[PDB]
């Protein structure tokens, strides 16, 4: 998915939070990996994405 | 009239029996944590540190 850079606290191994819970619920035993890198070179606009 | 002739079964009786409020006041103990009630510390505290 795309989210705020910010958010990344919100979507950690069994973390609670409004995106947490009402959008995507990660599991409070995660055995995987998250990779984000910075998407403003194609998924931002200057009219606002 | 003595009350040390039976001391023995008494000192046994107390022995258990404080073993057993030993427990429960370790039931309202911390060891670290927060608070003594499973339940207090859910209500006040997120899941992943709870």
């Amino acid at each position: 998915f795309v989210i705020r850079g910010n958010e990344v606290s919100q979507i950690a191994p069994g973390q609670t939070g409004n995106i947490a819970d009402y959008n995507y619920k990660l599991p409070d035993d995660f055995t995987g990996c998250v990779i984000a890198w910075n998407s403003n070179k194609l998924d931002s606009t200057v009219g606002g994405n | 009239s003595t009350p040390s002739a039976l001391g023995k079964l008494q000192d046994v009786v107390n022995h258990n029996a404080q073993a057993l409020n030993t427990l429960v006041k370790q039931l309202s103990s911390k060891f670290g944590a927060i608070s003594s009630v499973l339940n207090d510390i859910l209500s006040r505290l997120d899941p992943p540190e709870a």
